[PDB]
């Protein structure tokens, strides 16, 4: 596939798919082209992370389930980073990204955005709409499930 | 004669999709990126009297890029110049699009665009993983006409 | 959209000609018999991106063969082989047409044949000689489709 | 163009063209195809004619003026050839040629059909059917104003 950008109220992501070594520097050119400072992992590593942190935006990897939700801890991390980042440089972009960006990935930005005041069906035919086919039925369920916090 | 033929098939482009007149992913005639553009298997690709061949790299779902048979203008056999190599020479833009995607917008794609052919994806919900992307097949302009004039 | 564009195009198929969409002599891109194959004719002629170039002998007028790249499959270029060769170890039919010829007529032709390309001829009754079949252009498949689906 | 054959009371022609040194082969590979045992040639010497006789078919070389109508000797001369190998052979053929078969040639298959019965319209539309646009004006002239004589 290929990256999407996400913006609601000063927060943006990128959702995005796991890169070749090869691959990486027209990587971090998109990276740089949506103005990502830091990416976070959910696939497996098949690359190193060294030259994206030398290029300056920092890595984190947090892989949980395939095709599964994730754990509370990983969801609070995850809203406490985007915190973080975003009031210490607004309108800046985090990346996140899946093997594709069609599961685990489009849920930690539909959490985001759920989080961030957008409604749960507004939310997910927000992102459907930015790439077709998004969820499966295991991350329907959490989504639906999920309890705000106004965080 | 001609003309009620061609034009049922004009108004059946608004009902028929790409995955109804796609050559399936078993029968595209492709070539993979470690090819070796020797005497041999140059002549063999050019003999095929396909002018575009689709590129893939380990599995033929992985359909990486598009060898034009113009590509080849200049390359020496004796030099055995990899095929990715070539592909890294030459910009031919590889459209993706949904079995969903009816024949009359897939026909006005073509009409835009520089490229004259459009892998067919579908999605699966259906797996104890994350969603993906399956390629289905491979439709191009000749289809789409083909199914206008039968 | 697409549709009645189509339609437009099918139903004026009838009183078109094929001398309405051809490509005019002095612009057809052609190949004198008596070419070398060597290197950089071959290149030359693979890098045109033209799957299939008339073949004249002598005046552009004198269209006697059609090459197709595909028929260039296993040529050597140290061995500087005449295309005239080339020429004689493939048949590929060589049709010729009147600019009185409709368009759904050349269509039909078109889809009966094996060859998609066809020479367009006129004959002239003012001469102090006899009557001549004069070549004006020539009219290929993608013409006629062109001019169906704008 | 390409030869065309006609036939009309046990009567057969071969109106052709003028073919070159090489092609003379597969010419006579298709002057056999039809029969045809003796070629009048109304153009200029372009080949040579030991070949084409050494393959059993005469040659005649009669030119007269390109464009224009035969003179009254070669249509006398011709009509009597006609008659003479006709019924020497049954059912064989002969040919004429010009430069490609749309002009003398044709005026004088015209000439002989004309003389064996079938008027002049029938004649003229049974030849052009045959190749599309055989005469020109000076020879529509002539074949007009020709007097037949039941020959």
């Amino acid at each position: 596939p290929a990256p999407v950008e996400v913006t609601y109220k000063n927060m943006r992501f990128l959702i995005t798919h796991n890169p070749t070594n090869a691959t990486l520097n027209k990587f971090i050119e998109e990276l740089k082209k949506y103005g990502v400072t830091t990416i976070v992992r959910v696939c497996e590593a098949t690359y190193d992370t060294t030259l994206v942190e030398k290029e300056g935006i920092h890595v984190l990897d947090w892989p949980f389930d395939d095709g599964a939700p994730p754990s509370n801890q990983i969801v609070d991390d995850w809203l406490s980073l985007v915190k973080i980042k975003f009031r210490e440089e607004p309108g800046c972009c985090i990346a996140v990204h899946d093997v594709a960006g069609l599961g685990r990935a489009p849920v930690l930005v539909a959490l985001a955005l759920i989080e961030g005041g957008m409604k749960y069906e507004d939310a997910v035919q927000f992102i459907r709409q930015k790439r077709r086919g998004a969820f499966n039925s295991k991350q329907l369920l959490y989504l639906e499930k999920y309890r705000p916090k106004m965080r | 004669s001609e003309e009620l033929n061609i034009i049922q098939g004009a108004l059946e482009l608004r009902t028929k999709t790409v995955e109804d007149v796609m050559t399936p992913l078993r029968d595209c005639f492709m070539i993979t990126g470690e090819a070796i553009l020797d005497f041999n298997t140059m002549s063999e690709i050019m003999e095929s009297g396909y002018t575009r061949i689709p590129v893939f790299e380990g599995e033929r779902s992985n359909i990486v890029d598009l060898l034009f048979v113009k590509d080849l203008a200049f390359v020496d056999p004796d030099d055995c110049t990899p095929l990715k190599t070539i592909t890294k020479f030459y910009n031919h833009p590889l459209h993706f699009v949904f079995n969903d995607t009816k024949l009359d917008a897939m026909l006005e794609e073509f009409k835009k665009g520089k490229s004259h052919l459009a892998i067919v994806q579908r999605v699966n919900n259906e797996g104890e993983g994350d969603p993906f992307y399956e390629v289905l097949g491979i439709v191009t302009l000749e289809d789409v006409i083909e199914e206008i004039i039968k």
